[PDB]
């Protein structure tokens, strides 16, 4: 039944066979497959799968001896423009590059033009031609300030936006507890949510309190807090907070 | 019927085509022109060799209508044994449903699936295959279709490719506490192993990244192999650096137990936001 379904499928796939008034036989069906491919890309599969392109450089000096045209779709450059890989790569990657010049494999962020860099996973090998690298570079898939706390409320992490949001340089904020900056009247409430976000392990509460500015102005703020747990231990390593003016 | 078949076979190497059966020259013929149907809609020894992986096209209902020729170099099973048979017949059932919904229906896909391996780190055969995690990135495209390249993650106890300056090894407990680090990282990121030892890896990632690590970590555990995205570990005296790490779970070969996680960590950037300070350390 499956040989026949291959017989039938094959013929459906041979336009020369399936453009016919009837269904012929296997000797014939086998025969017209044979001629239909006796009649009659990988880089498209590559660029269609990973947004990769091929390129060939000299190992001795790092200058290009071949570039696939996929460079234009992949990273917007003209094949005519793609020279020396060192000119194409981010300056902070020259070093890395030079020791990759057995097979080879690495990563580096190369420019795009119309200064923007795109990180590209590179794969290939060295062949003799005083030698050459044969590689494929592929592309990858992808007001408020955020802080983070140990269970007790001590600032373990803050991003620079704290100075824009509360006026304190990170360092002043870090190490201290938040309730040190809360307004007295609101402090249990802050602690409450801290007593709560843990009790409600996993997901968020939000709490609002007057936070101390550096110029000492009490500021209304809303904080969205959730505990973050180890994916292995389920240990509550920290609770993450985004504190929002 | 043998004469017609063996020049069908030998206009599909005449070496490998000399040995094909009925059902398989059927499958290879059928899938060759089926593939050609998709390529018309998309639009070598070095292309093929220069891949740390093979390319596969897989239908929304699961058939493998084409696999990379170099497939056998990574997974042992050659191009001709598995073409046209189901992907579901060669990958982990616990991964299957996730594979199913990657075949289904934003175009870009990126994930990890365990297949079957029958090439030793020479060759053994199906009853003694081992499951091999594959990192797969591609497009799903219109009958639907999946076009992924599949890269195996090099195992860090047995590596073939050199490693440059900007990479540093690392060992962790299964919950990812640093339980050993490379000495250079100091010159790289600026920490001696001493401080890192006994420390959760998670108090060194920048906060916006922690959620994306969890997935990498659970992939690592459930499958035992993984590549992270880009992320930034916080650095010595302020700023961070960008890393990509291959993380594999290594076992004691004596008691069949998970022992630790070893990670190769490619540094991709020098310190950035050096002025700013993020964490207590
Ligand atoms: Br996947 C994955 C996620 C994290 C890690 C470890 C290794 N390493 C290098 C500096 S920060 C850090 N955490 C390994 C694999």
């Amino acid at each position: 039944n499956k040989m026949t379904a291959y017989i039938t499928e094959l013929s459906d796939m041979v336009p020369t066979c399936s453009a016919l008034a009837r269904k012929p036989d296997k000797l014939t069906i086998l025969r017209m497959a044979v001629s239909h491919m006796k009649s009659l890309e990988l880089k498209h599969l590559i660029l269609e799968a990973a947004d990769g392109f091929l390129f060939i450089v000299s190992c001795e000096t790092g200058r290009v001896v071949y570039v696939s045209d996929s460079v234009t779709p992949v990273l917007n450059q003209p094949q005519s423009e793609w020279s020396t890989l060192y000119d194409q790569v981010h300056p902070d990657d020259v070093d890395k590059l030079r020791e990759q010049l057995s097979r080879r494999s690495f990563i580096c962020r190369m420019r795009c033009g119309t200064p923007h860099f795109v990180v590209v996973h590179c794969t290939g090998y060295i062949k003799a031609w005083k030698f050459c690298l044969v590689a494929i570079g592929r592309l990858q898939v992808t007001t408020e300030f955020i802080s983070r706390h140990n269970i007790e409320g001590i600032f373990t992490f803050v991003d620079h936006r704290c100075v824009a949001t509360v006026g304190y340089q990170p360092q002043e904020l870090l190490g201290k507890n938040i309730v040190e900056f809360c307004h007295p009247e609101d402090q249990q409430l802050l602690r409450d949510s801290f007593q709560q976000v843990v009790k409600l392990k996993g997901q968020v509460l939000s709490v609002m309190f007057r936070f101390r500015s550096k110029t000492r102005e009490w500021l209304w703020m809303r904080t969205s807090s959730f505990t973050f747990q180890n994916p292995y231990s389920d240990e509550i390593e920290y609770i993450i907070c985004t504190n929002t003016n | 019927e043998t004469e017609v078949f063996y020049e069908l076979a030998h206009e599909l190497p005449h070496s490998v085509s000399s040995h094909l059966d009925k059902a398989s020259i059927m499958r290879l013929a059928i899938s060759f022109l089926r593939t050609h149907k998709l390529l018309s809609s998309v639009c070598d020894n070095l292309y093929l060799k220069a891949l740390e992986g093979f390319i596969a096209v897989v239908t929304q209902d699961g058939d493998m209508i084409f696999l990379s020729e170099n497939i056998s170099k990574f997974m042992g099973l050659t191009q001709v044994e598995l073409t046209g048979h189901s992907i579901f017949d060669f990958t982990h059932p616990c991964d299957h449903e996730e594979i199913r919904e990657n075949l289904t229906l934003s175009t870009e896909r990126d994930f990890f699936m365990r297949m079957k391996c029958t090439v030793t780190n020479r060759t053994v055969n199906l009853k003694s295959a081992t499951w091999k995690v594959l990192h797969c990135t591609g497009q799903v495209r219109v009958l639907s279709c999946l076009i992924i390249m599949c890269e195996p993650i090099q195992h860090p106890s047995h590596m073939d490719i050199p490693l440059d300056s900007k990479t540093f090894l690392s060992r962790h407990s299964m919950d990812m506490k640093f339980t050993y680090c490379d000495d250079r990282i100091l010159e790289l990121i600026g920490y001696h192993p001493e401080e890192l030892l006994g420390r959760s890896a998670y108090e060194f990632y920048h906060a916006l990244d922690s959620e994306n690590m969890t997935k990498s970590h659970q992939n690592l555990c459930t499958k035992g192999q993984v590549v992270s995205g880009q992320y930034r570990m916080l650095a010595k005296h302020g700023g961070y650096v960008w890393l990509e790490t291959q993380g594999t779970v290594i076992y004691n070969p004596r008691n069949l137990q998970p022992q630790c996680i070893m990670c190769v960590n490619y540094v991709l950037s020098e310190i950035e936001k050096n002025d700013v300070v993020f964490s207590m350390d």
